[PDB]
RNA sequence: UUUGGCAUAGUUCC
């Protein structure tokens, strides 16, 4: 059945218990932004990393 | 702009301290080490 | 409110 409206969904859905895994790759360890931060020494360009 | 005899190096330019910066314990670059060796041999 | 570098290994995405 549909969640918002309560009406049956016309097509029957394939549902059952499958074994899932949570991989190491999260988003809190990947989000990154910069606006005028630290700067390299030899080239005076922005740092790397 | 390019006279033929000038291609024989008799005066060696030394790059400024910006081209070969010091390292922060103070470390000298590969260019600085080679320059020191060259001037050692030259004065000897 | 101040700034290390070289190398090697592994991983993500086409």
């Amino acid at each position: 059945y549909n969640g918002f409206t309560g009406r049956k969904i016309t097509s029957q859905i394939f549902i059952g218990p499958t074994y899932y895994q949570r991989l190491k790759h999260m988003v809190d360890d990947k989000i990154h932004s910069r606006a005028r931060g630290p700067i390299q020494i030899l080239n005076r360009q922005p740092m790397e990393g | 702009y390019a006279r033929p005899e000038w291609m024989i190096v008799t005066v060696l330019p030394v790059p400024p301290l910006s081209v070969r910066p010091a390292v922060v314990a103070r470390n000298q670059d590969d260019l600085t080490h080679k320059l020191a060796d060259i001037v050692k041999i030259n004065n000897q």
